[PDB]
């Protein structure tokens, strides 16, 4: 049984939908549990200035009380089963799934079906929730590669909706009312913009029958005539740099622009970041890894960590690397970083393309491993591209790529393109702005 | 408080083409 | 498309499954670990976990590193205080190249003398790492401060053998402890004949039983620690029993009857009675959680608390209240449901992902050496009754103590009371 | 990170022993 | 490597420096002599002719190239002390190589106590010898034509350079093909640039190998056989002789050292 | 408080050059010409001067 | 025969009546002094001295007394096994660069 | 020295470096070229060899 | 492994002189002059060895 026979046996996505519009698609196996979720479009993309943290908000309150389980009793329900119950919400979507066993599959349905609808929203809970938000804001604070992180997004998309954080200002979480909220919920949790997923030990015809008896009531339409459409988000190239010299270790992430969901060109560059790698302190390949940035950190102690991201929204991305160093290092991996992308974008050998596409095959058949990352990636796969891409395609579209497509697809992306730096810390050392674009091109290519 | 940081505008620096939510950063930027 | 469970003449188990996924990993778990490391070697456990990259008989750290990199396996070494796991995961058409790595790596290494030398560093990095969790100091003097040798040991090197290890050391650790009798290969997406071709054709040079460890005994004292933290971590355990009996299945159940771990993301935890007890009373951010850890031949069962320095207290003494309640009989059969369908769900979670079901299975193997299929698992859980519950807290509270905190411990009370 | 609420502070407490591991490319971890 | 680069550039600065010198006092050895060298470019393929033109600044050595090699005469020495102060950074940067060749980082000595004296008396030795040429026999290293006012219309009996070219000179006379005699006269000078690649030794210097050494004092004694031949005219034997030297020369550098270095190792066991 | 001559810039410079620089303690006569050099050097510059001012 | 030469030529080399072993004459490129740094401590004690006592000879111009010159056949090769696998091992990264 | 640069992927970097090197050389014969005033070559350009 | 900018003794000097040299970043048309100083030197000592060829 090799790994092409192995890959053609990997169980269907068998994808449905009901008359309303949600998207119905489980994944049959064997194990005795489950993973059940619904996967909402929300996000802080759909919100304005005025309102923005709300789907934080919405999230916040999901599992506090329904109109049916009054509060407390949804966690008592949700605990007597053994079911974990969890919800994650970002910057274009916003999930709720619970991992249970195959046989409380129509409790669980029943369960979400409750959430993502007959919410209650009451006011004494969104007072309650308001510190709570507050809190876990200063907490963020405390997290520094999600403020740099969140600086890059604000530094990158200026002046759109993507540059908003998911939390949002802790200015709107002190005036979010419940009039602001119900809003959100009546027009982001909505049916055609909804995927009910599953996978595990699921029927995709039980999945079907549950969701026309419970997510029937889920309505399609806009209320007067509001729909919010889809706005197109600019990248301006630029930088910004919080400089604060009493944190130990400064933080630097610059991107350029990605592609998006659609636009394959995702499939050579993913190869191309495979080729930078990922570094961490607590490694151990030392100067023996393959990756040229990895080797050269740990010979020279250089940082404590640098890993490469592919962010990805509808229609643009953040395709980059972000690491954490020393104050005397932030240039120096400056001058390497880039110089690692110019070679991929002037000369890529065939050894290292091979290289990455083992390392992204690994990737992919790894992180599709378990109920839970099977259950999100359907149903991010559903919002994003539309429908489930099976892992075969997938190894065709890495087997199609080599060191000219790499060349090509670098040379598209990297070559000569404002970057969008960000660093936070002791980022004295980091090189200007015009230093970061002059090192973009090499003057022998 | 770092989702309080909104960078300033621009608008007023900004070059001709670039000044809309419209994507106008890739294929301006061949332009520019 | 099953598991079958061959036992070698030498002692290795070989148990291998074809579940014919695109991925395969293949684990070596050795009956290794900080417990059979005397007061002499100490840390040598931790480099060697460390040393998992340093140039073989057969294969250079080059090659090695590069190796696996081609590939894109990973090779990564889980350890415990009473078993070491070597895993390789890669495709399942590139397996053999890894298997040989690993085989050469956990049957002839070389421990070269400057190579060690370079590793000393990435032990204190490693041990600073870790330890910037507080549990990790926490429960870390928990067993310092309740087993008196053994399972007493660290997982991480102390802090004056950091530059010290010798590779003679590492030399007799390898060739006392890794010996087949007290190793087992498990395999998930590869065939159970070319696993025993590379069993008895490289695990075979070392044979017999090994170098065995002593027992743990129960000193049962404190080991209090101020580190300027806010929270305050605190821990007291007393002596359950060993896994493998039906009192730690027992203590297992009293586990989620008291509550350990939330279920509702940004929940309350209205099942879990420890949280409900301490919130009436304490105000505070807080976390109360049950503790077990279940070892070969001992173990230890206990409260875990995070709490406000000041607070503290209060939040040991409600949650120790709490157990008392239920050790005179004050246990329901709902609770006794709810915890038993907790238990089975979280059984049977944990062996949901490939690295959980190969983790389950080495652990099966290694202990008490043939598997036992989840149902077999969930019938022995519901076998407990709520006597045993009520026994387990009985010998709980009616036990010596040992207590492990951490943070400001001003209000923080000791053992004695 | 920094813990001053109920919520995130959830699931921070321990009641499994304390196990150890690190890899060839993937960061040291703990639990 | 940067080091002895950085002599290389050194050597020709201070040979064309000097060249320029001799050409100064206008003598019949000075007018000749440039004229002599200077006409050597003109066997460069197709520029050659214009630069000639280009350096005498007209058609003949004549009022502009005296001029002319006046202020580069001035000029070229303190871009050779700015040559010999990149030199002592690029020096320093390792630090010197002792006789035996071996590092001798853990037997180091402070440079002022001891070798400021140790070149004191070494500056001192030179200065006896130089002025024991100044005082007693000013001309004995020249030639008693430059005494005589440079006259284009009769050149002298012999025209030979200072003693110190003619080294190369007689390598120039070797070859018949004119251009074949710059080429190399050029690479006479620009061997030391390929002389680190051709280290074929397991040792650094010359003190562990007797065979080495004797190939290295062929070399000295091929160098002052080159210099005698220089003087004398273009005569039997002197000219057979003269193209068996340059032969050896270019034999002994590029062939002979690095075959003997290669027998070297093996008679060590390594 | 510290040594002007490994403080001031020239003054750093002239002793890591030729003050406090470490040196071979075998160095032979052989090296001296270094030095024979740069002297010689310095005469060639100072009498070429001497000369210039008169021809 | 062969090592007949091979003993007239140790002889004749020189660095035995200073004292030195062969491996303290080699040159110290990059793979001789990562071998240098690889040599246990009491060897690496022993090398350093004898290069020391070595130059400080060669500054006064003299040699050991004939009794404590280092014989051809007490000629030990302590550096060689060190400097082998450097060697290889930088032969395994050309060739895995290649 | 030789021996380590020929290698597949060292022959294959040359591949994808001659275009840039061998336009390079064209950029430094036409400088060349330019600022010799090299009449050889300039008297076949069309407009240029007007000058002369 | 490292950049010959920061590395090469040559280089060195050249990158802390002129490269990333940190200089204040409103210094106005005043501190040029120090510049143009220096390029009138160079240009000093340039067009004066051309007068010293025919001079
Ligand atoms: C005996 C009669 C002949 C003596 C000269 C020739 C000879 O065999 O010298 C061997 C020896 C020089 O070579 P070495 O000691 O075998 O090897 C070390 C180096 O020569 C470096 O040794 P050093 O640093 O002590 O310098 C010694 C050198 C000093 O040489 C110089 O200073 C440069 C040469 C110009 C003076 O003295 C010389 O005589 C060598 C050059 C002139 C040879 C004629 O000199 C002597 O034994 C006595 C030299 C003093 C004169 C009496
Ligand atoms: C309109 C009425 C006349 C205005 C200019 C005369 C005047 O007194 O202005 C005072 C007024 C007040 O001076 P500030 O703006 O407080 O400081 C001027 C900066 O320190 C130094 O100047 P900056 O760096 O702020 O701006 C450069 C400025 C001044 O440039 C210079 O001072 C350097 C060039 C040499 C002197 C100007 C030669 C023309 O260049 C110009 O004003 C014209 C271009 C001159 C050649 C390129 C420089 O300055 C100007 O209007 C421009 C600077 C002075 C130009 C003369
Ligand atoms: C070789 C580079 C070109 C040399 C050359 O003579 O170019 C032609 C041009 C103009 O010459 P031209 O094109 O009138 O004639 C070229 C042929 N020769 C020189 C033999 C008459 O050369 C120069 O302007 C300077 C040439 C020397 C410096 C290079
Ligand atoms: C040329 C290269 C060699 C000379 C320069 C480098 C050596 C240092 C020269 C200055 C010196 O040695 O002393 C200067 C002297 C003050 O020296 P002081 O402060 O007593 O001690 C600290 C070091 N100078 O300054 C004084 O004024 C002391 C008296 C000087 C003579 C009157
Ligand atoms: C009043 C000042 C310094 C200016 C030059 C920049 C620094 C430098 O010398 O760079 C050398 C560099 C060597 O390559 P590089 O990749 O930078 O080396 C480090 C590891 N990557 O060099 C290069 O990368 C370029 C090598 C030469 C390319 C020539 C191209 C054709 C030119 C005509
Ligand atoms: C302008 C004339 C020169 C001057 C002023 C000069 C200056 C110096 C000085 C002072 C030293 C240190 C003393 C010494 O080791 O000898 C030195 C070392 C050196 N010079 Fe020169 N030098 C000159 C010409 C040359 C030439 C022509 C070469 C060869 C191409 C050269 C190559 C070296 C080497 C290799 C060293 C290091 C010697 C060692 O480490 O043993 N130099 N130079
Ligand atoms: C690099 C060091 C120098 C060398 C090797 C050198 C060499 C010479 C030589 C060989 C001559 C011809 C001597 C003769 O007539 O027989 C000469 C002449 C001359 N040099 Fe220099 N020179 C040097 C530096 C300088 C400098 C720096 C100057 C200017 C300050 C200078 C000015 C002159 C002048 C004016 C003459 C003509 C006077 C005469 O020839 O007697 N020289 N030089
Ligand atoms: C510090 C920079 C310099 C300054 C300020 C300077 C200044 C002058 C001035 C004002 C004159 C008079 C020009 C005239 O009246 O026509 C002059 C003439 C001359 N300078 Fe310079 N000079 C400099 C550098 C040099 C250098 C480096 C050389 C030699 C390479 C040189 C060679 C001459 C010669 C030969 C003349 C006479 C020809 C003439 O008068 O133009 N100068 N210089």
């Amino acid at each position: 049984a090799t790994y092409a026979q192995a890959l053609q046996s990997v169980p269907e996505t068998q994808v449905s939908q009901l008359d309303n519009g949600l998207r119905v698609a489980s994944e049959q196996s064997s194990q005795p549990t489950c993973t059940v979720g619904v996967w909402i479009d929300a996000g802080s993309r759909y919100e304005n200035e005025k309102n923005n943290g709300a789907g934080y908000f919405v999230e916040h309150l999901a599992f506090k009380g329904t109109k049916n389980r009054p509060g407390s009793a949804l966690e008592k329900e949700v605990e007597s089963m053994g079911a974990h119950l969890n919800a994650y919400s970002t910057r274009e979507h916003t999930a709720y799934y619970i991992k249970a066993l195959s046989k409380d599959l129509p409790k669980a349905v029943e369960l979400l079906a409750d959430i993502v609808q007959n919410c209650s929203l009451e006011d004494s809970q969104i007072e309650k929730e308001r510190d709570v938000i507050l809190q876990e804001l200063q907490e963020n604070d405390s997290s520094m590669r999600d403020v740099v992180f969140d600086y890059l997004h604000a530094t990158a998309f200026q002046g759109t909706p993507l540059a908003q954080s998911v939390e949002g200002p802790s200015e709107n979480v002190r005036k979010l009312s419940r009039a602001d909220l119900t809003e959100y919920v009546s027009q982001h949790y909505k049916a055609p913009r909804m995927v009910l997923a599953a996978a595990g030990g699921v029927e995709h015809r039980q999945l079907l029958d549950l969701a026309q008896k419970h997510f029937s009531s889920l309505s399609g339409t806009y209320v007067e005539d509001a729909v919010p459409a889809f706005t197109p988000c600019r990248f301006t190239g630029s930088e910004i740099r919080h400089r604060d010299d009493a944190l130990p270790l400064a933080h630097v992430a610059i991107a350029v622009e990605g592609p998006g969901w659609a636009n394959p060109d995702n499939v050579p560059l993913q190869v191309a970041n495979a080729i930078i790698g990922h570094y961490d302190s607590t490694y151990g390949g030392g100067t023996h890894m393959s990756s040229t940035l990895a080797s050269v950190a740990a010979t020279r102690k250089l940082c404590q960590s640098f890993q490469t991201f592919n962010i990805c929204y509808a229609e643009t991305g953040l395709l980059g690397a972000h690491f954490v160093c020393d104050n005397m290092s932030i240039d120096d991996m400056m001058f390497f970083l880039q110089g690692q992308w110019m070679r991929l974008c002037t000369s890529a050998t065939e050894s290292e393309v091979v290289r990455g596409k083992n390392i992204l095959r690994n990737a992919l058949v790894s992180h599709l491993d378990g109920t839970t990352p099977v259950c999100e990636d359907i149903g991010r796969s559903l919002l994003t591209y539309g429908r489930r891409i099976p892992l075969a395609e997938w190894e065709s579209r890495i087997a199609e790529v080599d060191a000219s497509v790499v060349r090509e697809v670098c040379s598209k992306y990297f070559y000569d393109q404002c970057p969008a730096v960000a660093g936070l810390g002791p980022i004295e050392q980091l090189p200007d702005y015009n230093r970061i674009r002059s090192g973009m091109f090499w003057l022998r290519f | 408080s770092h989702t309080d940081i909104r960078v300033p505008d621009f608008s007023d620096y900004r070059r001709a083409e670039v000044l809309d939510s419209t994507k106008s950063s890739k294929e301006s930027s061949d332009a520019r | 498309q099953d598991l079958e469970f061959t036992r070698l003449p030498n002692g290795l188990v070989i148990a291998s499954l074809e579940n014919y996924a695109p991925a395969s990993r293949i684990g070596l778990f050795i009956k290794a670990g900080s417990r059979y490391e005397d007061s002499n070697n100490l840390g040598t456990s931790h480099l060697l976990r460390l040393a998992s990259s340093l140039t073989t008989k057969g294969a250079s750290s080059f090659k090695i590193t590069r190796g696996i990199e081609a590939v894109g396996g990973k090779l990564s070494v889980t350890s415990t205080r009473e078993s070491m796991a070597y895993t390789v995961e890669c495709l399942r058409d590139d397996i053999e190249i890894l298997m040989e790595f690993l085989l050469n790596v956990t049957a002839a290494p070389e421990f070269r003398r400057w190579e060690v030398a370079a590793l000393q560093s990435q032990l204190r990095i490693d041990k600073a790492v870790a330890f910037q969790n507080p549990q990790a100091q926490v429960l870390e003097n928990l067993h310092a401060a309740a087993y008196r040798n053994a399972l007493a040991n660290s997982l991480y090197c102390p802090d004056y053998r950091i530059g010290k290890v010798t590779p003679d050391q590492l030399h007799y650790y390898v060739q006392n402890h890794f010996t087949s009798a007290r190793m087992a290969l498990i395999g998930l997406g590869v065939s159970h004949p070319v696993l025993k071709q590379v069993a008895e054709r490289f695990l075979n040079m070392r044979g017999g039983l090994g170098l065995s460890g002593a027992k743990a005994k129960y000193r049962g004292g404190e080991i209090r620690d101020q580190n300027g933290d806010s929270l305050v971590h605190a821990a007291l355990v007393a002596e359950s029993a060993a896994t493998g009996s039906a009192e730690a299945n027992a203590f297992s159940v009293l586990q989620h009857v008291l509550g350990a771990g939330p279920h509702v993301k940004r929940g309350s935890n209205a099942t879990s009675s420890l949280y409900q007890a301490v919130a009436k009373g304490v105000h505070q951010p807080f976390d109360v959680s049950a503790f077990n850890a279940s070892y070969s031949d001992s173990g230890l069962f206990g409260i875990y608390t995070i709490s406000q320095a000041a607070s503290a207290g209060d939040v040991i003494k409600s949650a120790y209240d709490q157990v008392k309640t239920i050790a005179q009989g004050n246990l329901s059969n709902t609770d006794v449901q709810a915890a038993k369908n907790k238990l089975k769900a979280g059984y049977l979670m944990s062996v949901e992902s490939s690295e959980g079901f190969l983790d389950e299975v080495g652990s099966q193997a290694l202990v008490a050496g043939s598997y036992v299929q989840p149902s077999t698992v969930l019938q022995q859980i519901d076998s407990v009754a709520d006597a045993d519950v009520i026994n387990a807290a009985k010998k709980f509270v009616s036990g010596r103590k040992s207590m492990a905190a951490s943070g400001n411990l001003g209000h923080t009370p000791f053992v004695d009371e | 990170r920094s813990f001053l609420c109920r919520e995130s502070l959830s699931g921070q407490a321990a009641g499994r022993p304390l196990v150890a591991s690190v890899g060839l490319n993937v960061p040291a971890s703990v639990r | 490597l940067e080091t002895w680069n950085i002599g290389v550039v050194l050597l020709f600065t201070v040979m064309a420096t000097a060249f320029m010198g001799y050409v100064l006092p206008w003598g019949q050895m000075s007018f000749w002599g440039a004229t002599v060298i200077t006409n050597l470019l003109s066997a460069i393929p197709y520029i050659g002719t214009d630069l000639v033109e280009w350096i005498w600044g007209g058609f003949s050595v004549d009022k502009a190239t005296l001029t002319r090699f006046f202020a580069f005469h001035f000029i070229l020495p303190f871009i050779i002390t700015a040559l010999a102060a990149v030199h002592l950074l690029f020096l320093h940067e390792t630090g010197s190589n002792n006789p035996t060749g071996i590092s001798s980082d853990m037997d180091k000595i402070p440079f002022h106590p001891y070798y400021t004296i140790k070149d004191i008396l070494g500056a001192l030795f030179m200065m006896l010898i130089l002025l024991i040429l100044v005082l007693f026999s000013p001309d004995l290293l020249g030639d008693p034509d430059n005494y005589t006012p440079a006259n284009p219309l009769n050149t002298p009996p012999h025209i030979k350079p200072e003693w110190y070219f003619l080294f190369a000179y007689a390598i120039l006379r070797s070859i018949p093909n004119k251009l074949g005699g710059v080429l190399a006269l050029v690479a006479s000078i620009l061997i030391l640039i390929l002389m680190p690649m051709l280290h074929t030794s397991k040792q650094r210097s010359m003190m562990f190998r007797p065979l080495s050494q004797c190939l290295f004092w062929m070399l000295v004694a091929d160098l002052i056989t080159l210099t005698w031949i220089g003087g004398q005219p273009v005569e039997h034997p002197f000219i057979i002789i003269g193209q068996l030297a340059s032969i050896l020369y270019f034999l002994i550098i590029l062939v002979l050292m690095p075959i003997t270095s290669i027998i070297e190792n093996n008679l060590l066991k390594w | 408080m510290t040594n002007i001559r490994k403080s001031h810039p020239l003054m750093k410079i002239i002793n890591n050059a030729f003050i406090d620089l470490p040196a071979p303690s075998n160095i032979s006569s052989w090296w001296n010409f270094g030095s024979l050099l740069g002297i010689c050097l310095i005469l060639q510059i100072l009498t070429g001067l001497f000369l210039a001012m008169h021809y | 025969w062969l090592e007949g030469i091979r003993k007239w030529y140790y002889n004749a080399a020189g660095f035995n009546k200073l004292g030195l072993m062969r491996d303290d004459t080699i040159y110290e490129d990059d793979d001789v002094k990562e071998a240098i740094r690889r040599l246990p401590e009491n060897l690496y004690n022993d090398r350093v001295f004898r290069i020391k006592r070595a130059l400080d000879l060669t500054m006064r111009q003299q040699i050991l007394p004939k009794e404590q010159w280092t014989k051809y056949e007490e000629d030990k090769f302590y550096l060689e096994p060190y400097l082998k696998e450097v060697i290889r091992e930088r032969k395994e990264r050309e060739e895995w660069a290649k | 020295m030789l021996s380590r640069f020929l290698g597949p992927r060292y022959r294959e970097l040359a591949r994808n470096w001659i275009p840039t090197a061998s336009m390079w050389g064209a950029v430094g014969a036409v400088g060349l070229v330019w600022a010799t005033d090299w009449r050889l070559i300039l008297d076949w350009v069309p407009y240029i060899n007007g000058k002369f």
